[PDB]
């Protein structure tokens, strides 16, 4: 039997999914440590390494990748966990080795070929405590392109008064999302800042593993594609709806928490943000 | 203790053995600073990040 992990249910994905919307013909790139294309669970559309001494992006040498993936979009069937969008085209875009760890224009690279690719969203578990200009570019490349580019806000937890999202999340033109638990409580290590977008579950998320497994982890990594899938679910519904308009939904419709600097605008509701009107709950 | 503000500057040898002493099961990872990494949260895991020196150039954490 299939289970549908608690933050799927959080955000209101199974709304969508009843009413026939799944994320089909949607392109999500997972950039990210490559995808596990042999789990059963998972569907890999194409992809690409960017990884030099990694070429295989069907591979994922640390786990990271495939349990992000998992979470956009495993499928939905009579095994494993449900994703967010569990029909969407999943591209496997390798930027990150078995250590977890990649280069700058690794990661632009990775950008770049999603635009290049014509993906519809782009998510980003990933990030650094500095910019460049160069991995700026990169983004707003993205989404001017129509991209839909979502990110993780950083782990870094709470520092006084200062802003501790990290980039690419911290890029007005990314959506930074950082982690609740099942309550709604933001988890301690969540990113803060003005630059914190909206929220997603991000603690004890179980997803897919390499070798056939299942696991629990917790991150703003974990957050983020919650959101990456939930803007699959309402492009799915809305084939024509811009990354503009994506963006939007999803923000003018989350269910408001605490104050913004710790939860940004709140919890995703993707029922709510898939409706053509939009508010709060 | 779950950060060493301390250790920024110092050599990555002294920064492994004095988080080691303070959390002897962590896992230490040393990466180059200004690279990009998952952000999955490990409570067992300390990164550290090193310059071209090999000196600790952020403050390290456990994550
Ligand atoms: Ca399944
Ligand atoms: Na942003």
């Amino acid at each position: 039997a299939q289970s549908v992990p608690y933050g799927v249910s959080q955000i209101k994905a199974p709304a969508l999914h009843s009413q026939g919307y799944t994320g089909s013909n949607v392109k999500v790139a997972v950039i990210d440590s490559g995808i596990d294309s042999s789990h059963p669970d998972l569907k890999v559309a194409g992809g690409a390494s960017m990884v030099p001494s990694e070429t295989n992006p069907f591979q994922d040498n640390n786990s990271h990748g495939t349990h992000v993936a998992g979470t956009v979009a495993a499928l939905n069937n009579s095994i494993g966990v449900l994703g967010v969008a569990p029909s969407a085209s999943l591209y496997a875009v390798k930027v990150l080795g078995a250590d977890g760890s990649g280069q700058y224009s690794w990661i632009i690279n990775g950008i770049e070929w999603a635009i290049a690719n014509n993906m519809d969203v782009i998510n980003m578990s990933l990030g650094g405590p500095s910019g460049s200009a160069a991995l700026k570019a990169a983004v707003d490349k993205a989404v001017a392109s129509g991209v839909v580019v979502v990110a993780a806000a950083g782990n870094e937890g709470t520092s006084g008064s200062s802003s501790t999202v990290g980039y690419p999340g911290k890029y007005p033109s990314v959506i930074a999302v950082g982690a609740v638990d099942s309550s709604n409580q933001r988890a301690s290590f969540s990113s803060v800042g003005p630059e914190l977008d909206v929220m997603a579950p991000g603690v004890s998320i179980q997803s897919t593993l390499p070798g056939n497994k299942y696991g629990a982890y917790n991150g703003t990594s974990m957050a983020s594609p919650h959101v990456a899938g939930a803007a699959a679910l309402i492009l799915s519904k809305h084939p024509n709806w811009t990354n503009t308009q994506v963006r939007s939904s999803l923000e003018n419709t989350t269910t408001k928490l605490g104050d913004s600097f710790y939860y940004g605008k709140g919890l995703i509701n993707v029922q709510a943000a898939a409706q053509h009107h939009h508010h709060h709950h | 203790k779950t950060e060493w503000p301390e250790l920024v500057g110092k050599s990555v040898e002294e920064a492994k053995k004095v988080i080691l002493q303070d959390k002897p099961a962590a896992q230490i990872i040393v990466l180059p600073v200004g690279t990009i990494v998952t952000m999955e949260y490990r409570i067992d895991r300390v990164r550290l990040a090193v310059d071209r020196l090999d000196n600790i150039a952020q403050v390290p954490r456990v994550g």
